[PDB]
């Protein structure tokens, strides 16, 4: 079902915008999706939004700006309805594509990535109102959802994808934020995880 | 409020007309708004079709196809010419990360698309020798 | 061995779409008048060297060669090598004003209106039932002149009480034809006074 | 033309052969155009030439190409989150 | 029968949509229509590119990419729509079948007609128009 409601916003937008993890864009990055975008649909624009880069240092924002801008124009981005970064820059690129398709009239613009990287939260800020509903759970979102930005703007807001794979363990799974944690078994297991990928100071900071 | 009759907003700004064209809608405005309540069967006390649902007409066409001589001639020809300008330019290509495609041009990109390989693939050896041998 | 690399105080412009070179330096009148014995060798020296400058620009021009044969359309075979002219700088006034686009009839004006796409105009020929023939709708051996050489017509019972009712229908139906060509000739000719 | 031997194969030697007729025009009269009508002849249809479309390119490939521009990022205007774990006033062990 | 009435609302009160039970092509760059305006469906399962191609001369058929719908015979409603069924001309890449005009020009597109129902056995075969 989510990944018949991915084909169907896919097949329905002109802009496709893959949303990734400032904290770990390639764990968030779907490469197969992308390699069936620039295969059997190249007349489709894809590009890169980095969400939460207010997670992040500044320089390691830049840095991934400026490592994934070899690939696919990348915008730094940081999703919140009254105090955001990014929003701008969003606008006013949507607005140069409609600008190119101005003999459409209309374009469509697909929020597509993994379960809780805040495509709702980014719909959300670019039209300044809660509309579609968030949530830090995965898997708020369920069926898309059409959005009127300006008249000749729709957004389509998708479901989050995890494309299948073998190398991507559980573990990987867990600390990418795409389980809901009160479903697994033994967390022990995994907090040592945590303590591989966290810095001392800082959970000695965190829990006193 | 002689000014806001309908007669009136004509003289401001014959049998063409439709029903519901206003100050906020003209004519095509209005048949496309109408799509909405459009697929609808018509059909009057004793059970007769007045009127088909739109797209669900139900009469069998003709179909035929005339004899014709556009049918058998070449649609596309290339020249050699711009058959080799086609597979120079392919590899002069430098893609920039900004640059969208918005439309591809339509070229025999199976002739267009042959790239010198370094080995040969392997010989089918089934020809030579059958299972049975 | 000559040199043909001319050497000049003003540097000569060129026109390569229309062949010509324009320089704009100091020319002596008593080097040029008609008294003088030497004035066509100035004229002719002077000639040589801007015809050498614009023949290097033209050498230098970009060069357009082909595989095809001759026999073909294109006029150029594979021996034939072609300058490539570029767009003409100087301007030129034309001899007709450029052709204005004549305005909407009636018929495009309600069209417009009502949304009436263009027809496609695929062909002229249509299938007749009666027999198993593809046949022309209109013109030469047309569809639409068959009642005119049919064998047998019903006399309509609307002609009667009429003194049509003696006329043959097929000359009947010729009139209306053609006072219907002749309306659409008419309505042509008000499109053409308006 | 004649062979250079300077300038290479590719760059003759030009001279000259006069053929006629060679005239001598003395300027007497003129009679211009005025301006409406230097204008009108100096029109240019302009239904040749494709329009030209900003970001809008053709390559060599004959595909239709547009462009965008990002602007500038500025990310010393972003404020990062103040998270409980990176403030000193939580420090152990000191 | 080419038309599927898909009725729309929470009590399916509404019937102006359509979707076409037959195979289209929709060719190169197509995107779909958005939701609120897309009366005609076509569905992307019945959505086709390439077709079996049958020489008449040398006896061969290849599997060859779909350029464009020339005609429908049912109806010009249906060739602008892309109908594939039973008769309908198509235009056929023709690059591999190695054809040179008189002329010198290769030839890479000419027309082939439709001779299957590929609503009934999933798959376009086509006669070439030689
Ligand atoms: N700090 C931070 N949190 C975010 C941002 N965007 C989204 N979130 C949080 O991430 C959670 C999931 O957001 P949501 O929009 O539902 O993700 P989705 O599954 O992609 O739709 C929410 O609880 C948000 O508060 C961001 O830019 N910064
Ligand atoms: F992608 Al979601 F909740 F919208 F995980
Ligand atoms: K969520
Ligand atoms: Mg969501």
């Amino acid at each position: 079902r989510i990944w018949n409601e991915l084909y169907k916003v896919i097949d329905s937008s002109d802009v496709v915008i893959h949303v990734l993890d400032a904290r770990d864009p390639l764990g968030t990055r779907c490469k197969s999706v992308e390699e069936y975008m620039k295969k059997e649909t190249p007349h489709k624009h894809l590009i890169y939004v980095l969400n939460k880069c207010d997670l992040v240092p500044t320089w390691v924002a830049a840095a991934w700006v400026k490592h994934l801008s070899k690939e696919r124009p990348t915008l730094a981005f940081h999703a919140s309805i009254t105090n955001s970064f990014g929003k701008g820059s969003l606008i006013q690129l949507l607005r140069q594509f409609s600008q190119l398709h101005t003999d459409r009239k209309q374009i469509s613009v697909g929020f597509i990535g993994y379960p809780n990287t805040g495509k709702s939260s980014i719909i959300n800020t670019l039209r300044k109102k809660k509309v579609c509903q968030v949530a830090p759970i995965p898997g708020e979102t369920k069926v898309w959802q059409y959005i009127t930005l300006m008249k000749r703007i729709f957004l389509i807001d998708c479901p989050g994808i995890v494309p299948p794979s073998s190398k991507d363990s559980e573990e990987d799974i867990l600390f990418r934020g795409v389980v809901r944690v009160e479903h697994v078994t033994h967390p022990e297991q995994y907090i040592p995880g945590v303590l591989k990928r966290c810095q001392v100071k800082h959970l000695e900071r965190t829990y006193e | 409020g002689t000014g806001k009759k309908e007669k009136s907003r004509r003289i401001r700004e014959g049998n063409l007309r439709v029903k519901g064209e206003n100050f906020y809608r003209d004519s095509k405005r209005v048949k496309f708004l109408n799509m909405y309540t459009s697929g609808k069967e018509i059909r009057n006390k004793k059970g007769n079709l007045i009127r088909a649902a739109s797209f669900q007409d139900s009469t069998i066409p003709d179909a035929r196809v005339q004899p014709d001589r556009r049918w058998f001639g070449n649609t596309r020809v290339i020249s050699q010419d711009a058959l080799q300008h086609f597979r120079s330019a392919l590899g002069e290509t430098q893609k920039d990360t900004y640059q969208v495609l918005l439309r591809r041009n339509k070229l025999p990109m199976s002739l267009l698309e042959e790239k010198d390989a370094d080995e040969s693939p392997k010989a089918r050896i089934l020809d030579t020798e059958s299972y049975a041998d | 061995n000559l040199p043909v690399t001319v050497e000049k105080p003003i540097p000569v412009v060129y026109d390569l779409g229309n062949l010509a070179a324009f320089d704009s330096n100091v020319l002596d009148k008593n080097d040029l008048d008609s008294s003088n014995a030497r004035r066509e060798e100035k004229i002719k020296s002077l000639t040589r060297d801007n015809v050498q400058l614009l023949i290097n620009q033209l050498l230098s021009l970009p060069m357009k060669t082909t595989t095809e044969s001759v026999g073909g359309t294109g006029g150029q075979s594979s021996v034939m090598t072609l300058l490539q002219l570029p767009d003409p700088t100087t301007d030129l006034p034309r001899e007709k004003p450029l052709p204005k686009a004549k305005a909407m009839t009636k018929w495009e004006k309600f069209a417009a209106k009502k949304g009436i796409k263009p027809k496609e105009r695929a062909g002229k020929m249509i299938y007749d039932e009666a027999s198993g023939e593809w046949v022309p709708k209109w013109g030469y051996k047309g569809a639409n002149k068959k009642l005119d050489d049919q064998w047998l017509v019903e006399v309509d019972d609307k002609v009667k009480g009429t003194d049509n009712e003696l006329i043959d229908p097929r000359t009947l139906n010729r009139a209306e034809r053609k006072r219907l060509v002749k309306k659409n000739e008419k309505q042509q000719r008000r499109n053409m006074k308006n | 033309s004649y062979k250079s031997d300077q300038g290479g194969k590719r760059l003759p030697r030009i001279e000259l052969v006069e053929i006629g007729p060679r005239l001598d025009f003395k300027i007497g009269r003129i009679h211009t155009p005025s301006p409406d009508m230097v204008t009108e002849a100096h029109k240019k249809p302009k239904q040749l030439e494709m329009k030209t479309k900003k970001n809008v390119e053709l390559d060599i490939m004959g595909d239709k190409l547009g462009r965008i521009h990002m602007g500038k990022q500025d990310l010393g205007k972003l404020q990062t989150r103040k998270m409980k774990g990176l403030k000193s006033k939580f420090d152990q062990g000191t | 029968e080419m038309f599927k009435v898909i009725k729309t609302g929470k009590s399916r009160s509404k019937s102006w949509k359509r979707m076409i039970t037959k195979h289209t092509f929709v060719g190169e760059g197509f995107t779909r229509r958005p939701v609120k305006m897309e009366r005609i469906i076509r569905p992307s399962a019945l959505r086709q590119k390439k077709a079996n191609v049958t020489h008449p001369e040398l006896g061969v058929t290849v599997f060859l990419p779909i350029l464009a719908v020339k005609k429908n015979p049912q109806s010009p409603m249906y060739t602008q729509l892309g109908v594939l069924t039973k008769g309908t001309i198509i235009e056929v890449n023709v690059s591999e079948l190695g054809m040179v005009t008189a002329g010198g020009k290769v030839v890479w597109g000419k027309y082939a007609q439709v001779t299957n129902e590929p609503d009934r056995d999933g798959c376009v075969n086509a006669v070439l128009l030689v």
